[PDB]
DNA sequence: TGCCTGGAGACTAGGGAGTAATCCCCTTGGCGGTTAAAAC
DNA sequence: GTTTTAACCGCCAAGGGGATTACTCCCTAGTCTCCAGGCA
């Protein structure tokens, strides 16, 4: 597992910036959306897996993605809690 | 054998929101109406939401209320989406909003 | 026939407001998913519905920024969104 | 199962696949109808 | 097989006598009981700093008003404390 | 270049498998007796 | 010139820009309205004051920035608009 | 003998397991707890009061007043992370 | 400086390991197509 | 508009996880009494 980053593809990348009503998109959005959720994606696996961790358990749970976004300010409804 | 939610004339259960304030370590001791409030709470809450996505719903041409509908209740709602502006609904997409300046 | 530029991607915003699909394939959001994760601790399983609730948060947040984006693209007179539209957008939003 | 091999007149199968009938289509690839030799099936198994 | 507490036959009563021809469906259920979950959560935990503020021990019906006060918008919380106050007069008066 | 470089041997690939040497007794064989040999293998680094 | 060391000497100062007894009389009368006769210790006052200024000083950065990024060095009543929008206080 | 000396620590272990025990957080408070959470406080407060020393000898002075822990605090990039949404009374804000 | 309050000192009941069992369920290399999202 | 390719299904193998629910049981907290010293 080495440059997953790249499986954010230009045209997800625009399919997500059409549901966000953005109109003409540059050349150089792809790599700053890019690493913006690589960003975010850390920050939320990592609260995460230690609450997987503290519970000695070595699956991540749908429950524990939803505690750390509850803990980032990010409640998600519709899994659990 | 009557019901304390059927006392109180409500819907949600008033026994069950006293044993999930005396086990979620809230006080030491948990008053008699509280759990009557806060069930009347609930169910005011949930009326409201379920009422604006019925009304969603019915606009869609169709009977069961879906993720989308309950989006667009509580995004509609200025209240609402006040309430649970923080909070993200699974399969709950966006509402249709194009800027003026962007329309030909 | 050729639609003028602009029209498709109109109507192109006005069918990915409409639905509520996710946007980004699920097995390249699992692979990255597992990427980051093998950094903090090796030998992780993520259950399905943890890897679709991040993949929602993930989809929701990136929509959300996009629509600050715009608003920053709007604003300073333009229509295309640029990289400098995102970093406002995070340094007001408190990121960074 | 396009395949008309029948120039060939033997087969040497390398290693054995699990299913029986996978090596049956390999050898049928140069047994089949209108191959005028005789066909000889060599099969290498590793001892032990 | 074993149990798991949720709201959803109360939220499918609440909705019959709302919507009588309505429905939801298993994800809408979902997240009409995490809702719940949530607000009680909020309502709670503001109930208990509120107790612990004015060094009381218990929370009554005066600690959730004054949470919900706090918590929703002006016509929710109007709404919603008068619900409360109509719930705890009709359960006091049927004793 | 031999004091330079120095390539492994295209004799011990043969040498590290006994299928290869006893495949290259029998094609041996089958090219004298004039044959054609199709060879199958399940891997395609095998085929390399 | 003079903007800049206006910038400087303010940004090096610590003491609240805004007036004390304006400040009490706006928070009384906004105060007015939710209750009636209501007395205000001056540590809630001055509570209030710091929490204000404060509040003001970073939507006035982030108003910059807004600005900033329309080629403005003027800042516009649009830019704390967005700023606000942004921020999601709106 | 003070259970904070034999945890070898300065502040009250005792006074953190009466605060913890008498806070709704859990039924049952158990012994490492207590130690636990007072060597957590004491090392931020250590941290946070050497950056704010140093800040105050950096201005020739020999107080840490507000203004020298709002410096301390903004100055470092982990604890301006851990306090980015508190405001410090008569603090001021970063030069700029 | 005069307290309250945290700290020994004895019981004591239960929360939280251990330990099965027990049920659910794929798991992973290398292969071979084959479309429809990507890529150009 | 034209070309690539990579999700994704199928395979073929032998049994292994790895979270759940019941028993037992034993440290370890809580509760109470008394006291002196830490601190406001």
């Amino acid at each position: 597992l080495r440059d997953n980053i790249q499986g954010i593809t230009k045209p997800a990348i625009r399919r997500l910036a059409r549901r966000g009503g953005v109109k003409r998109i540059s050349g150089l959005i792809y790599e700053e959306t890019r690493g913006v959720l690589k960003v975010f994606l850390e920050n939320v696996i990592r609260d995460a897996v230690t609450y997987t961790e503290h519970a000695k358990r070595k699956t991540v749970t749908a429950m524990d993605v939803v505690y750390a976004l509850k803990r980032q300010g990010r409640t998600l409804y519709g899994f659990g809690g | 054998a009557k019901t304390r939610s059927s006392r109180a004339g409500l819907q949600f259960p008033v026994g069950r929101v006293h044993r999930l304030l005396r086990k979620g370590n809230y006080a030491e001791r948990v008053g008699a109406g509280a759990p009557v409030y806060l069930a009347a709470v609930l169910e005011y809450l949930t009326a409201e939401i379920l009422e604006l996505a019925g009304n969603a719903a019915r606009d869609n041409k169709k009977t069961r209320i879906i993720p989308r509908h309950l989006q667009l209740a509580v995004r509609n709602d200025e209240e609402l989406n006040k309430l649970l502006g923080r909070v993200t609904i699974a399969q709950g997409g966006v509402l249709p909003n194009i800027q003026s300046v962007l329309l030909p | 026939h050729r639609y003028r530029p602009g029209t498709v991607a109109l109507r192109e915003i006005r069918r990915y407001q409409k639905s509520t699909e996710l946007l980004i394939r699920k097995l390249p959001f699992q692979r990255l998913v597992r990427e980051i994760a093998q950094d903090f601790k090796t030998d992780l399983r993520f259950q399905s519905s943890a890897v679709m609730a991040l993949q929602e948060a993930s989809e929701a947040y990136l929509v959300a920024l996009f629509e600050d984006t715009n608003l920053c693209a709007i604003h300073a007179k333009r229509v295309t969104i640029m990289p400098k539209d995102i970093q406002l957008a995070r340094r007001i939003r408190g990121e960074r | 199962v396009g395949v008309n091999l029948t120039g060939a007149d033997t087969v040497v199968f390398y290693d054995s696949d699990w299913n029986p009938t996978m090596d049956a289509q390999a050898q049928d690839r140069c047994h089949r109808i209108g191959q005028t030799r005789d066909v000889h099936i060599y099969r290498l198994i590793s001892e032990r | 097989k074993t149990r798991k507490e949720s709201y959803a036959i109360y939220v499918y009563k609440v909705l019959k006598q709302v919507h009588p021809d309505t429905g939801i469906s298993s994800k809408a259920m979902s997240i009409m009981n995490s809702f719940v979950n949530d607000v009680f959560e909020r309502i709670a935990g503001e109930a208990s700093r509120l107790a612990h503020y004015n060094k009381r021990s218990t929370i009554t019906s005066r600690e959730i008003q004054t949470a919900v006060r706090l918590l929703l918008p002006g016509e929710l919380a109007k709404h919603a404390v008068s619900e409360g106050t109509k719930a705890v007069t009709k359960y006091t008066s049927a004793k | 270049c031999n004091m330079r470089t120095q390539f492994p041997d295209l004799r011990l690939i043969q040498y590290d498998c006994g299928k290869l040497q006893t495949l290259a007794v029998l094609l041996r064989q089958l090219k004298a007796e004039g044959h054609r040999v199709l060879i199958f293998t399940q891997m395609t680094r095998m085929l390399d």
